[PDB]
This record gives C-alpha cells, structure tokens and sequence, in this order.
C-alpha cells in the first residue's frame, strides 16, 4: 500500500478501495462511514473549482491585466456582482444538491463526450485537484507573506533562487499586503 | 494595412480545418 | 443510445432506430408512427432550408460586399413575393403530392427523393444532414433575435464579440 | 514490439536497430509484408495528396507571416531603400542588445529580414495590400483542405482506382499536357492580362471590377476578326514608373525584349505573350495520344517502329513501353532528370533574365 | 387521364363562372398589392383541395355544360 | 435505360426503342404508337428547324448586322456518308431538344431585356448579379 507517509500505517477506515486512499487522516475526520462519502464529494468539488481558479490566477496575470487579487477592482465587479453571479450559480447547484451523497452521479454526473472515463483518468482528477488546492492556499499565503503577485514570486525564485525563498521572506514583518 | 487580431483569429479557427482532415487522411494511410 | 442530456430517460416512442434520435421529446409530440413521420419530413425540410438561409444570409455580405440581411429596402416584397409564390407553387405541392400524375405516389420517398448524382446516400450521410440542419436552425433563430437585440449585421456581432469578448455578449447586449 | 507494423522482420528485431529501420523504411512501399500492386498505386496517389496539401500550407504561411508581421507596403512605396521582412522573433532567450540588433522596421519588436524574394514576387503578379495577402492565404489554406479531403475520399474502396487508371498513359498524357500545362498557362496569361499589367500601369482590378474593367480599349473585337496586332500598339515608354500611369501603354501582347529600365525586369506584356504562344502549344501537344476517340498515337506503336536499318542499335525501342509502364523507378528517374536539368534552368535563367520588379537590385536575395 | 381530366374541367368551369359573373357587375356599376395575398390564400386551400385534407346526378352535367358555356364565354370577352 | 427524373416509374409505352428516349410523358400523347409516330416526324423536323433557326438568329449578330427581333422591316435519305447510327441519331433528337428550349430562351428574352441576345449574353459576363432573370423580373420589366 504505497502511502502518505514512511512506515505502513494506516487508520482502519481509510482501507484503500477508493480513489486517492493514501492512509492520511491522523485526525480521525473520516472515521464515521456516513459522513465519509459527504467528505469524497466535496474533496472532488473543493479539487475541480481550484483547478479552474489556479489557471484562472495565472492567465489573466500572464496577459498583463494584473494579478488575480488586483484583477476584480481592475474590471469592477463589486460585492452585488459577485451576488448576481452567487444567485446564477444557486440554480446548478441546488440542481446538484437534491441527489443524494451515496450515488455515483453526485461526483461523476456523466458529461463524457470524448469517452474517456477509467481508473486512471479518477485518480489523476483527484490528484491534479489535491494539487492545485495546495497551489491556491499557496496563492493566498503568498500573497500576503511576499505582498506581490505569484509569477513575480515564481520568476525571482528561478532568477535567485537562495536570494528570494521563503526563508528570506519569512525574516520580514510579513503581513505587507 | 494591419491585419487585425480578429483575423488573425479567423485564420486559426480555418486552419482547424485541416488539421482534422490530415489526422483523418494520415489515419486511413496508416493501413 | 446517444442522449440530449447525461443520465436520461429515451421516452417509449423514440427507438434509437432513426437517423437523428438522441431521445428528445419532454412534451411528446412524437407518440404516433404517423405523426413522428410527417415531424420527420418536416424536421428535414426546415433544415435544409435553414441551410440555405444561413448561407444566403452570411456569403452576400462577406464575399460580395453586400448589407446586412434584413435591410429590404432595395425591393418591393410584393413582386417578389407574387414572383416567388408562382414559381414555388408547383415544386413545393409536387413534392406533397408525390409525383406529377393526379394520385401522385409515383416512385420518391418524399424526404430522399433520389436527387444524387454523385451516389452519397447512407445512414451516415442522413445523420449529417440532420446535425447539421439543427445547427443551421438555431442559428438562424440566432440570426433573427440578434437583428432585433443589436440591429447589426451578424459579422459586425462577430466581430465585436471577437474584439470586446467580456462587454459584447448577450448579458450586455453588444 | 508493435512498431513497424509493416515489416514483421523488423517488429521482431530486441534492439534499438527496430526504431531506426523503421523510420527510414516507412515509405519504401513495394518492400512492405504483403503488399499488393493495388494497394501500393493507391498509397502513392494518397501520399501524393498529401504531399500537395503541406506546399499549399507552406505558402498559406508565406502569406500570412508576411501580411501579419511584414512590411509589404511601406516596402512598395520605397523598394529600393527598403527591407522586405520574413517574419517576427518571439525568442525568450534573446537579451535586451539582440532584441534592439534585431529591431529594424517600424514593426514593435525583432524581426527577420526575409530573402526568399517573394515581395518582388508579389507585387509584380499584381498584389498590393496586406488584405491582398491575407485572402490569398485563406485561399491556399482551402486548396490544402481540398487536397487532404481528396486524398482521403480517393482512399475509400468504392473510390479507390484500380491499377488499369493507374496505368493509362495515353490519357494521363494527354490530360495533363492539354490542361495542366497548356489550360494553366493561358489561364496565367489571364491573369497577367487581366489583373498584374493594370496594376503595373496604376489601374486597381480586383475580384469585384474585373467583369466591367475592359483590358484593352478595342475589346475582344480585333481578336475575333483578325487584327491582332491592335494588341500590340501602344507599349510602355522607357520612361515608365511601374505602378502610375505614368508614361504607361496600352498593350497587352508585345515582343520587345529586354528589360524595363526602372525595375530592370522583364517587361509583363512580353511575359504574357510567352504564356499565350506556349499555352497554345502545349494545347495541341496535348490531342497527340489515342484515348477513347479512335484519333492519336500508341505510344508502344512510336517506341515499336524506331529501329535504325543498320542493327547498330540492335532492336532498338522495342518493348520499352511495358518496361516503362510497369516500373515506378523507370518513371521516377526519368521525371527527376527532367526537373533536375529544369531546376538548374530556372538557377541560370532568373539571375541573367531576371522577370521580377526590382529583385537585382536585391543582391542578396 | 380522364381522372383528372374531369376534376380539371370541373375546376376550370367553377373559375369561369366566378369570372364571367364577376367581370359584368363591376362593369355595370394594384395587382401585385393583392396578387401576393391572393396566391398566399390560394396555396393553404388548394393544397388541401389537391391533398384531400390535413393530411401529408343532373348538377353532374349541368355545371359541366353551364361551366363550358362559361369557358367559352370568356374567350369571347377576350 | 437513363430517366428524366430519378425514381419515377416510366410509362409503358415509352420504352428504349428510339432514338434519345428517357420516358418522358407525363400528361400522355403518345401512348397510342400511332401518334407516337407523328409526334416523332414532328419532333425531328421541328428540332432541326429551331437548330437553323438558332444559327440564323445569332450567327447575323455575331457578324454586326443586326438582331433577329428587330430584322422584320423523320429521316428522309439526303447524306453521303451513312453515319446514321444509334449514337447519331439520337445527337441530333438531343441538339433539336436543345435548341429548342434556346428559341424558347430568345423569345422569352427579346420580351423582357428588349436588346440582343449576344448582348444578354455579354450583360451577363459583364453584371451577373444585376443582369439576370431575378433583377429583370424583380423590376417592372419592358
Ligand atoms: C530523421 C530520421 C532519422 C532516421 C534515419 C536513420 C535511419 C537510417 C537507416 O536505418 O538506414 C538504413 C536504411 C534501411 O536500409 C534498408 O534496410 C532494410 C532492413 O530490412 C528490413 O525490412 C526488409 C524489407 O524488405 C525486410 O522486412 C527485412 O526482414 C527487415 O529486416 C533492408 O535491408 C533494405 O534492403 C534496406 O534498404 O538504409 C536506407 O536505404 C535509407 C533510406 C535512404 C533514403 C535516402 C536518403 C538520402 C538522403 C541523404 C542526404 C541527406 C541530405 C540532407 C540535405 C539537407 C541540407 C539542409
Ligand atoms: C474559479 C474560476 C474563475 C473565476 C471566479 C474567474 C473570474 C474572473 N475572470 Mg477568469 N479565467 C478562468 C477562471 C475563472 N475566472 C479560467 C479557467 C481562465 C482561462 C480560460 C480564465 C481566463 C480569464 C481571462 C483571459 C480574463 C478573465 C477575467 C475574469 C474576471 C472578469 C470576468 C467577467 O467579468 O466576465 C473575473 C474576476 C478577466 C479579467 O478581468 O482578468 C483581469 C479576463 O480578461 N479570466
Ligand atoms: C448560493 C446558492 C448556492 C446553494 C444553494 C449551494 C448549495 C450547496 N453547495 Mg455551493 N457554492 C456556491 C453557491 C451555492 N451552493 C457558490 C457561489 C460557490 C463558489 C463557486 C459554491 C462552492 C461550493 C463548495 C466548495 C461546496 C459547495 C457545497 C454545496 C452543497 C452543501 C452546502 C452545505 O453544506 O450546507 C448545509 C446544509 C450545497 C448543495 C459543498 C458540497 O458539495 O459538499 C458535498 C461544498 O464543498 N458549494
Ligand atoms: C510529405 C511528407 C510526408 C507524407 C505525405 C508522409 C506519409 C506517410 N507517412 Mg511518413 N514521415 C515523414 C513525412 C511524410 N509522411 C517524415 C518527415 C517522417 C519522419 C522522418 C516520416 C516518418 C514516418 C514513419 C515512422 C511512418 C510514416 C508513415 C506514413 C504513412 C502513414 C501516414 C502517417 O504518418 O500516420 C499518422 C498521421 C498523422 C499523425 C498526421 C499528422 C496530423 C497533424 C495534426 C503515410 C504514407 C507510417 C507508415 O505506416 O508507413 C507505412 C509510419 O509508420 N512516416
Ligand atoms: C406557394 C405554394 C406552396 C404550397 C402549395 C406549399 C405546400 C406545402 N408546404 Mg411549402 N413552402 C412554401 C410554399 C408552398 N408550400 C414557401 C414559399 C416556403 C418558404 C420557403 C415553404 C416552406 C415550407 C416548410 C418549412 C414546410 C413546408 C411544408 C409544405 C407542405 C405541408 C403544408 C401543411 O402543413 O398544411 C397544414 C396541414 C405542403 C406540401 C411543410 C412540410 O413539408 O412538412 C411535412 C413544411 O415543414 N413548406
Ligand atoms: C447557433 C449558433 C450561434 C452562434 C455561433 C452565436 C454567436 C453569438 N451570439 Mg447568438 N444567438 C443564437 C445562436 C448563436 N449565437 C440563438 C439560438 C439565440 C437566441 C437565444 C441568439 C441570441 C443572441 C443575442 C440576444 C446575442 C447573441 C450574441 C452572440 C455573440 C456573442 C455571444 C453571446 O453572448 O450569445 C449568447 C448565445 C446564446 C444565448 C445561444 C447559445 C447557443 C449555443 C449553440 C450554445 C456571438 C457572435 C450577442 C451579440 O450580438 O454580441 C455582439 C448578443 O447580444 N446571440
Ligand atoms: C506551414 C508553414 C508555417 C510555418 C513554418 C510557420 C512558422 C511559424 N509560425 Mg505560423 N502559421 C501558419 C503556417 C506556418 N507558420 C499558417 C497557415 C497560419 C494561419 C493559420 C499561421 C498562424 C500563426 C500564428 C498566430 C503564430 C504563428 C507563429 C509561427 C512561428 C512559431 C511557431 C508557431 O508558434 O506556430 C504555431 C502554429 C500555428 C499557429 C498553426 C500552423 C499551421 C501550419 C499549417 C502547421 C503545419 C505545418 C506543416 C504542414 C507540418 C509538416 C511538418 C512535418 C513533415 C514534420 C513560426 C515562425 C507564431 C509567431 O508568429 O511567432 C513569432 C504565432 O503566434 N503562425
Ligand atoms: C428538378 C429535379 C430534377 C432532377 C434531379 C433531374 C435529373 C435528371 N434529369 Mg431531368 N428534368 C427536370 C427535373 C429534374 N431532372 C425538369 C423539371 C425537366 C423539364 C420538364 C427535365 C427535363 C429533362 C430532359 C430532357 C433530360 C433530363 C435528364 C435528367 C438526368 C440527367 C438526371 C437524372 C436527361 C436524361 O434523362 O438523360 C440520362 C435528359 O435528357 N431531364
Ligand atoms: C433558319 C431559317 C432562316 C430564316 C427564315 C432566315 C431569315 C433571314 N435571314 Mg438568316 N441565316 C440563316 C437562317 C435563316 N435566316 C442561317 C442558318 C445563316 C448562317 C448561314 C443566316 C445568315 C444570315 C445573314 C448574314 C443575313 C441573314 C438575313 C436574314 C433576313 C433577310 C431574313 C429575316 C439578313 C439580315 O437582314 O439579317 C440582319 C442578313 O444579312 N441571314
Ligand atoms: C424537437 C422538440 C422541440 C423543439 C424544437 C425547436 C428548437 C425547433 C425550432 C426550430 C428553429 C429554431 C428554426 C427553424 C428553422 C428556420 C428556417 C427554416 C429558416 C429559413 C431561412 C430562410 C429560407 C431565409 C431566407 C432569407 O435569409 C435569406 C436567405 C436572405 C434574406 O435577405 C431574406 C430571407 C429572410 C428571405 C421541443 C418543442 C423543444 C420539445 C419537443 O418535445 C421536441
């Protein structure tokens, strides 16, 4: 059972059928089968809306219209805009949310036009999820450590890797932005 | 004068089109 | 069993079996063997005339230097209306009818009636016509309801859209 | 492994030698497991397809680059003085120095100086605007299309040809001298008469006046009743600026010779006679061979009958035509001696006679 | 033939009197503005005059006789 | 045996038996054989006639003498070379045909351009959006 952490333990509920089972709750979060598979519906959801947020970060920043925390003043949207959007979207979602938590469809609702549904192609969404959630909560604490936008912090790292690294930034009164 | 960014768009999404017919004429050469 | 929608429901009456069913009708207009074949000649019929309306909207004005569709302000409709009526009235009641004799049922299928030179007819070719019918339908329904939300001409939509892709939408008008 | 799937000797091979000897034996057809006459005349006639469709998308490319990143009508205003450009850099290894060595035109950013001549190519055929180039780009960009779809189509079984078109020399000779050579050569002369002889004398004809836009004052009259030489009456002085009506002709067929003293080229309308006199020639070439209309010569009659009298060339051409007609190597060794001796023709002939606008003047392309 | 031939004449008939009747009484007492509506009304009636529906013996001879005389009539009122 | 139309079931009495037959009749003259002999005469003879008639009305414009509208101010045996042939035969049914509907073409045209043929035909070349049937009907036409 390749796993989280060196040693082969595992908690007894997590036993490694479903997808991305890599032994990892030392907090017991999981250990109630109900509220297990709530948990494995929001995981996949948390995952594929940070996946659309990360690209959405870089794209707009790369394009030269600033960056993604600079990016909704630098086009309007204000707090009734994000509301008319939150109200658009409450219609899938409560679309979403009449079913229950136990059918397969309420992550994997089917919309497969190039067939290409596996095992492999579950686990590679779940990690590519787990992945850019990581990278958003990145984002976020960059963001206010470092207090410029993340391809900056990304390109000084590369041009001066032991010059500007979190050690570095760390040494500073951090709260800046 | 300049070619705009919208032709230049235009161009792209014609050149798709031979992009689908060559995937398609190499898969049939390919036995 | 291809499906408008994931995790459908193909009612009763749509079998799989015709060139076009992706099981879609949630009024059920379709119960009947009968009434499913003449929506079918129907469904046919407007699409190829869509087809030609969405080609005869676009081409005048991007190859040869014309103004948008709905400016009819070169012609009197009337003559040309009283023209055109005359000159459809025999082809679009000889393809009702059948034929050309007085109880004309003499040989064509009424939606294929047989007019290939070139010899292309298949199910595939069928569904491709159908596909591409409903594409030419929803455009040229889009073609209308944008005349009469932007008053411009369809490339003019395009373009602006093109240009200005978050403030020429529908949510903006254009 | 799998690969290649044509050559079981080769897909059985444990070492590295399988990947390199399957590249470089890909499109030796004939040598391929179990191949057949007929499925290797229908790979060539495809692969020839496609071959045609990647030319049509290099010069959709040519054009494109050119009118989206060139300098194609400042360089008309001022040929002599400036230089044509290929197309942008987008290098991110460049530095700050190289991104201003390379800086040349009023272009934002590096560019490369182009030397394919195919400005003084262009404006000589009669394009001037960059939208010009752009619609001959889409243009050549639906050729291609056409090309792959053909190849393709002619791929299925019930359009595939059988070895018998494939071998029906008479007709492919006959098509392909008449129309091929003889039709695209009138049409050329067409186009220069039609379109790149206005232009050159300050006339703008295009798609949407070409119909109305008489090319000669006197119409299609002299032709029909035998006055030919109407067509030849005015020429260009030597005083002509190329592009203004200034001290323009109204010929369209001439035979002067020489060049234009401004853009030291030939003159269009002796390049319109020349693909006139040949069109006409290649017509009639094109009716020699027998087809389906019981008129024209086998060509295994021709071979059959050349044997000289004296037995110094032995049999002489006979049984040539079946050895020909079965060999594609036979066929393929002919045609490239041909285009190898036309290559170099077309090497000695453009830098002595030299048929485009202002191109010797550009010492480097 | 005749199948026709008689629904044809039949037809003809009812239109020449229509005409004849309807030529003296505006005598006694555009054509394009009402032509397009007139044939715009023609074509949803006599498709199902032709079709049969909405679907996809004295006055045997007397309007036979009467209707040729109509016929006859108006090519004399031409 | 070629149609006239595609699908249609052909009459019975129009069957490949003459020359240039694709089965067309449909309001019947010819089901009788008779008839269908004198329709025969007259279809060869009125197809020649129109095959002259179309000569004789553009070959005097064609020269610059004037147009044919505004000017008023069966197989008998003669051939020396016999290539009456099936092939032949029917040629000549089809070019009548042809022409024919040219006549019918020119004596449509004078009525509604009131000019020459050639000079429709060159109107054409010259205006094909502007000069055909649909701009000169569209339009009050002399
Ligand atoms: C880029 C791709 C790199 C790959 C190329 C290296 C591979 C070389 C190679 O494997 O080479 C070996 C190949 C393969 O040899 C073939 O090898 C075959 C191998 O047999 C296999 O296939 C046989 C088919 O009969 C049987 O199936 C047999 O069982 C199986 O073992 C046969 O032995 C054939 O007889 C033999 O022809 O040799 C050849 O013939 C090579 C093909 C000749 C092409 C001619 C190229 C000449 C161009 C040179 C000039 C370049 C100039 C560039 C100018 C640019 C300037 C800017
Ligand atoms: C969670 C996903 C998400 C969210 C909330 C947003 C939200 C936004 N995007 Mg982003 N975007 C996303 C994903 C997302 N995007 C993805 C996946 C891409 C790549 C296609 C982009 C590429 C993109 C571009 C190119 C632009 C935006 C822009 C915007 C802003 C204006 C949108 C509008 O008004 O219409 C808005 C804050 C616009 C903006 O103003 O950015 C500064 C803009 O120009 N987005
Ligand atoms: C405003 C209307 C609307 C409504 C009715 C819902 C409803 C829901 N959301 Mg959603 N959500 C919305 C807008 C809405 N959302 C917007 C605008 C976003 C940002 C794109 C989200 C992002 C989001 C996330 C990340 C999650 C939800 C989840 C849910 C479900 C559980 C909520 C819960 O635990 O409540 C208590 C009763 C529920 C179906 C959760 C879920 O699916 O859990 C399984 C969940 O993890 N939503
Ligand atoms: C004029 C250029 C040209 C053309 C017309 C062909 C044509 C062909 N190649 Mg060749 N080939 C070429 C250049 C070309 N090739 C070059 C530059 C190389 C690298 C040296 C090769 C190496 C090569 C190999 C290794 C093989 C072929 C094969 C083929 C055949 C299958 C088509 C195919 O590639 O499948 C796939 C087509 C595509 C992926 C199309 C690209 C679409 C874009 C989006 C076809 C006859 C195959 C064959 O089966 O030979 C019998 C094969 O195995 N070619
Ligand atoms: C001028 C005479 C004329 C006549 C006799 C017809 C007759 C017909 N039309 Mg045609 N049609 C006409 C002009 C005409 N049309 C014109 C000017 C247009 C616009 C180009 C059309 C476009 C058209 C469409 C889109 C359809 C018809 C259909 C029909 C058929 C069914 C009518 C019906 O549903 O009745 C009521 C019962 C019938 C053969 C229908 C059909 O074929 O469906 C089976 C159909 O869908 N017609
Ligand atoms: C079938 C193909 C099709 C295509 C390629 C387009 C394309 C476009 N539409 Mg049109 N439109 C269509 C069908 C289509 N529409 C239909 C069926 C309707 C009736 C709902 C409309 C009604 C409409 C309006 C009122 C407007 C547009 C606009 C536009 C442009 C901006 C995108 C947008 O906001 O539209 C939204 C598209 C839809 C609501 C239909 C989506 C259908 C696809 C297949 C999904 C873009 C050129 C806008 C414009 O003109 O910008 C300048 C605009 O204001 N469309
Ligand atoms: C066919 C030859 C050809 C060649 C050699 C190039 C070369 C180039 N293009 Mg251009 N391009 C072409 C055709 C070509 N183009 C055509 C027809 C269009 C209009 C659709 C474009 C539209 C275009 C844009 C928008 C851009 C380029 C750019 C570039 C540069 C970087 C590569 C790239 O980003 O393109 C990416 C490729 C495309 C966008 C589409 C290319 C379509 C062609 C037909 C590719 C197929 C080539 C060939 C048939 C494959 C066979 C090779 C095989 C045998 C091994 C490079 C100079 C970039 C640039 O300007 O950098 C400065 C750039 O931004 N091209
Ligand atoms: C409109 C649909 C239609 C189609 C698909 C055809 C198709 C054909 N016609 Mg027909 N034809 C038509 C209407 C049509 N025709 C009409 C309205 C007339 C005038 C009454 C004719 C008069 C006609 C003649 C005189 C001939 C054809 C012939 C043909 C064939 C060539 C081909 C099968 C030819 C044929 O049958 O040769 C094989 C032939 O000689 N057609
Ligand atoms: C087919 C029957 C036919 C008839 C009735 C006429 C009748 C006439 N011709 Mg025509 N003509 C015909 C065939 C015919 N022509 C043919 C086949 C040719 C080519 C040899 C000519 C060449 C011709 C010329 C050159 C002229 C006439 C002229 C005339 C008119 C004197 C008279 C109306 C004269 C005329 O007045 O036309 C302008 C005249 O100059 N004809
Ligand atoms: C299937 C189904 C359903 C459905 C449905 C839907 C969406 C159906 C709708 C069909 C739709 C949306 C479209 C129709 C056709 C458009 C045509 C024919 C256009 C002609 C075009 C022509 C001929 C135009 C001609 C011209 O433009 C030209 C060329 C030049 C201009 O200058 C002048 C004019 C204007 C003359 C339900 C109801 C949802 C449920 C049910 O259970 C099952």
């Amino acid at each position: 059972r390749p796993l989280w952490f060196p040693g082969g333990y595992a908690p007894s509920w997590l036993t490694g059928q479903h997808f991305g089972d890599r032994g990892f709750d030392p907090a017991g979060l999981a250990a109630d089968p109900k509220v297990f598979e709530r948990m494995r519906v929001s995981e996949v959801y948390h995952g594929r809306l940070a996946m659309l947020a990360i690209v959405g970060a870089v794209v707009p920043d790369i394009q030269g219209k600033g960056a993604w925390y600079e990016a909704a003043q630098s086009a309007g949207i204000g707090v009734n805009e994000v509301a008319v959007f939150t109200a658009a979207y409450g219609i899938a979602e409560v679309a979403r949310g009449l079913k229950a938590n136990s059918d397969p469809t309420s992550r994997y609702p089917g919309f497969d036009p190039l067939n290409l549904t596996t095992d492999y192609t579950k686990e590679a969404e779940i990690k590519n999820g787990r992945l850019a959630l990581t990278a958003m909560l990145g984002l976020e604490v960059q963001r206010h450590v470092t207090g410029v936008s993340p391809l900056v912090n990304l390109v000084e790292h590369v041009k001066h890797p032991l010059g500007h690294n979190i050690a570095e930034s760390v040494m500073h009164q951090w709260p800046v932005a | 004068m300049e070619i705009t960014t919208n032709q230049v768009y235009i161009a792209l999404l014609a050149s798709l089109i031979p992009a689908f017919f060559a995937f398609k004429l190499g898969k049939s050469l390919n036995q | 069993r291809l499906l408008w929608i994931p995790n459908a429901t193909p009612p009763a009456h749509l079998t799989g079996e015709f060139p076009g069913d992706r099981g879609f009708d949630p009024l059920g207009l379709a119960k009947d063997p009968k009434v499913y074949q003449r929506m079918r000649i129907s469904e046919v019929f407007h699409g190829r005339l869509a087809m030609l309306g969405i080609v005869g909207c676009v081409a005048p004005e991007l190859f040869f230097s014309k103004g948008a569709w709905f400016d009819y302000s070169d012609y009197d409709l009337n003559r040309l209306g009283l023209i055109a009526l005359q000159v459809i009235a025999p082809l679009e009641y000889w393809r009702g009818n059948g034929g050309f004799s007085w109880d004309g049922n003499d040989g064509p299928d009424r939606s294929y009636p047989g007019f290939d030179p070139l010899g292309l007819t298949n199910e595939e070719t069928k569904l491709q016509e159908i596909k591409n019918g409903r594409l030419a339908m929803t455009a040229m329904l889009g073609l209308e309801v944008q005349s009469h939300i932007t008053g411009k001409s369809p490339l003019t939509n395009l373009s602006e859209h093109l240009s200005h892709p978050l403030s020429a939408n529908l949510l903006t008008g254009g | 492994t799998k690969f290649p799937k044509f050559s079981q000797g080769l897909a059985q091979d444990p070492t590295t030698r399988r990947i390199w000897f399957g590249i470089a034996t890909s499109h030796d057809f004939e040598s391929h497991d179990g191949m057949t006459e007929n499925n290797l005349y229908q790979k060539i006639f495809a692969s020839h397809f496609g071959q045609l469709a990647i030319i049509f998308l290099w010069t959709s490319g040519n054009l494109f680059h050119v009118a989206w990143q060139g300098n194609f009508e400042q360089w008309i205003k001022d040929p002599l003085h400036i230089r044509p450009i290929a197309h942008a850099i987008s290098d991110p290894h460049f530095g700050q120095p190289a991104i201003e060595a390379f800086t040349r035109s009023q272009f934002p950013g590096p560019v490369n100086i182009a030397y394919s001549g195919v400005y003084q190519w262009w404006y000589t055929i009669g394009l001037r605007t960059n939208v010009d180039l752009y619609n001959g780009s889409m243009f050549l960009l639906f050729i291609a299309t056409l090309a792959l779809f053909a190849g393709w189509l002619h791929l299925e079984p019930k359009y595939s040809p059988k070895v018998s078109w494939f071998k029906d020399a008479e007709s492919r000779l006959n098509h392909h001298l008449s129309a091929l050579f003889g039709l695209s050569s009138l049409a050329w002369s067409g186009h220069l008469i039609h379109v790149a002889i206005p232009e050159s004398r300050g006339i703008h004809v295009r798609w949407d006046n070409f119909l109305s836009q008489l090319p000669h004052p006197s119409g299609l009259e002299p032709f029909f009743k035998g006055n030919w030489s109407l067509y030849s009456e005015n020429p260009d002085s030597l005083t002509h600026v190329f592009g203004t009506a200034s001290g323009a002709g109204t010929a369209v067929l001439t035979f002067l010779g020489g060049f234009h003293p401004e853009t030291k080229s030939l003159w269009l309308t002796d390049i319109a006679h020349h693909h006139l006199a040949i069109a006409v020639l290649f017509i009639v070439a094109g009716h020699m061979y027998r087809t389906n209309f019981a008129i024209g010569h086998r060509i295994d009659d021709i071979l059959n009958a050349h044997k000289a009298p004296s037995g110094k060339l032995g049999l002489g051409h006979f049984g040539l035509y079946e050895t020909i007609n079965n060999s594609l190597h036979f066929q393929l060794g002919l045609a490239l001696a041909s285009l190898g001796v036309i290559t170099s023709l077309v090497a000695q002939h453009m830098y002595s006679l030299s048929p485009y606008a202002f191109l010797i003047q550009d010492r480097t392309t | 033939v005749y199948a026709r031939m008689r629904v044809s004449e039949v037809f003809h008939a009812r239109l020449s009197m229509l005409a004849i009747v309807g030529a003296i009484v505006p005598e006694v007492l555009d054509g394009i503005k009402l032509g397009f509506i007139a044939m715009a009304i023609a074509a949803p009636t006599e498709y199902w005059r032709g079709n049969g529906g909405f679907n996809w013996d004295y006055t045997k001879a007397a309007e036979i006789k009467n209707g040729r005389l109509a016929m006859a009539g108006l090519l004399g009122l031409t | 045996r070629g149609l006239w139309f595609p699908n249609i079931t052909p009459p019975a009495y129009l069957t490949g038996e003459f020359p240039a037959d694709r089965g067309f009749d449909p309001a019947g003259l010819a089901a009788d054989p008779k008839v269908y002999e004198r329709m025969r005469v007259a279809e060869v003879f009125n197809g020649r006639l129109a095959m002259l008639a179309i000569v004789g009305c553009v070959y005097p414009e064609l020269l610059g003498n004037g147009v044919w509208f505004e000017v008023w101010n069966s197989y008998p045996g003669f051939d020396p070379c016999n290539l009456t042939t099936e092939y032949t035969k029917a040629a000549e049914i089809k070019n009548g045909r042809l022409a024919m509907i040219g006549m019918f073409g020119l004596e449509v045209q004078n009525h509604v351009t009131a000019q020459g043929p050639v000079a429709n035909l060159i109107e054409h070349l010259r205006h094909p959006l502007a000069a055909n049937i649909g701009a000169n009907l569209a339009h009050p036409w002399p």
